């Protein structure tokens, strides 16, 4: 019958790293060795807590590590055996019609343009990410990218752009490691607040050791926003990657279970009528499964 | 003036459509004391006034040569994600005439009373008894939250729409858009 | 159970996509250290049990 196994769950793969932020100043990036930490301190206004940049800082300094792990198609908790066995020829037929090759440069995206900084990069008229692929313990290839070029709206191609398809899908298909260095630089201005992420005194900032940190999770989801085949309406853009095509920016979820696009009909739709979807439907469908879930019947 | 530039927000699944006009409300600002003039307009075409909602849509009233340069001016660097931006076309002939005023509320009592300490050295039972806290303002009117490289604290600023007049006022402009005795056309 | 000592497996998903794990087993007899064994963890399979 090969039914749903009751638990289906995936291992998150794409590890993203606490991005910590610090604050520096434009043209001395290439130094980027020993800048202070913009550090979370207390103000009354209630009292609440705002994080600022120095008066000689207009940069930010995000650093995080990403690892490409692969196996996508390997759930670590399933409870079939011949259910486990059907997904996994079912991903391996999807390789042998494209090694990764879309999904790595959507995934490239992500990692080219400063989209993880949210609230940075809005009012930020420069930013740069530096890029460093690091093996055995030394930079084996560097990048030096511009998010101003690469849209986060339209996903446009570049030789460059194109660098890092072949190593994400490397290590996405399971042939290797893949350890990449992200850092970014972006003009938000001279001495404006920012916004990291807020802990649970009404509000508290999130800091890891006497310095403003980004979430590992909310680093992520920025790296998953590259779902577009959702029914897009009024001119919206790309969606994270969510089951059930849910985002509460709007407050409404996208991608309705009423019709066959959402991720739990796909997937079961493929391995169960097995009947394929479309090729743009399916991009959606491993997508989720790299992110990993708690994905199973209840 | 004769000219407008309408600018209507592309929806986005992170933000909220009012946090990414309070950066368009922001960026503006900054435009008009670098180019200098006082001859640029602003008005919100989707402004419902049931419920105080600013709404999708903002529209720029300009002439050809003070636009021109506004769209030359990098600021759209940064910003071409969350907005669209149409032509400075010209605005119809039969349009009604209404101002813009940037109104604030007195929220703060004890800002008052700080106030008051450096100019009658009052003391602080003195300004509490003298002010009491119902003093405070509450405008249920649409408004921008901001924030200034002079001073950091976030500041609140309501926006509000006059009333529907027949002819336009020859007057200047705030540099926030808003008006200090000038009009601007309605459509 | 010696093989199940060179490789980390005890590093249950802290080695799922390690570039390289070492391992170090050494042997205590009065406090002081007598025979010291080294392994590779990379190289011992978690599917193959080789001499």
């Amino acid at each position: 019958i090969l039914s749903t196994a009751s638990v289906l769950a995936f291992e998150r793969k794409l590890d993203p790293s606490d991005a910590l932020m610090s604050a520096g100043a434009w043209a001395q990036r290439d130094a980027s060795q020993e800048w202070p930490a913009v550090t979370v301190r207390e103000k009354s206004v209630q009292t609440v807590d705002v994080a600022n940049l120095p008066s000689d800082a207009d940069t930010l300094k995000v650093r995080f590590t990403l690892r490409v792990l692969g196996g996508a198609g390997t759930p670590s908790a399933c409870n079939d055996a011949a259910y486990r066995d059907k997904l996994l020829q079912t991903v391996a037929t999807y390789v042998n019609d494209q090694g990764f090759a879309e999904l790595a440069r959507r995934y490239a995206h992500n990692l080219a343009n400063a989209r993880f900084l949210w609230r940075n990069r809005v009012g930020a008229e420069a930013v740069e990410v530096r890029i460093n692929h690091i093996r055995q313990g030394e930079v084996a290839r560097a990048w030096r990218f511009d998010a101003l070029a690469i849209g986060l709206r339209d996903f446009k191609a570049d030789a460059e752009l194109d660098a890092l398809a072949e190593l994400i899908a490397s290590g996405l298909s399971g042939s290797g490691h893949v350890l990449l260095e992200v850092v970014a630089f972006a003009r938000i201005g001279d001495g404006q607040e920012v916004f990291p992420s807020q802990e649970l005194k009404s509000k508290t900032l999130y800091s890891v050791r006497d310095a403003a940190a980004i979430h590992s999770q909310k680093i992520g989801n920025a790296l998953r926003t590259i779902d577009t085949w959702y029914p897009d309406e009024d001119g919206l853009g790309p969606i994270a990657v969510e089951p059930y095509g849910s985002v509460t920016s709007q407050g409404k979820a996208y991608r309705q279970p009423k019709q066959k696009l959402d991720f739990y009909t796909l997937l079961d739709n493929w391995v169960l009528r097995d009947e394929a979807p479309a090729v743009e439907q399916q991009h959606y469908v491993i997508a989720n499964l790299i992110r990993g879930g708690v994905f199973g019947e209840a | 003036m004769d000219h407008y530039l309408d600018i209507r927000l592309r929806p986005d699944p992170e933000f909220p459509p009012a946090q990414l006009m309070s950066v368009l409300f922001g960026k503006l600002h900054q435009a008009l004391v670098a180019q200098g003039g006082d001859r640029i307009g602003v008005s919100f075409p989707d402004l419902d006034e049931s419920r105080s909602r600013l709404g999708e849509r903002l529209r720029i009233h300009a002439s050809a040569d003070d636009l021109r340069a506004l769209l030359a001016r990098p600021w759209l660097e940064g910003l071409r994600d969350h907005l669209q931006f149409g032509e400075p076309a010209v605005v119809p002939h039969p349009t009604p005439y209404r101002q813009v005023s940037r109104v604030q509320a007195k929220s703060n009592p004890e800002r008052l009373r700080r106030r008051l300490m450096r100019r009658h050295d009052l003391s602080e039972e003195e300004a509490r008894k003298r002010i009491p806290d119902t003093v405070a303002r509450a405008l249920d009117l649409p408004f921008v939250t901001l924030r200034s490289q002079s001073t950091g604290q976030h500041f609140r600023l309501f926006i509000r729409h006059g009333p529907l007049q027949v002819t336009a006022e020859e007057g200047g402009f705030t540099c926030y858009g808003l008006s200090k005795g000038g009009f601007v056309p309605w459509f």
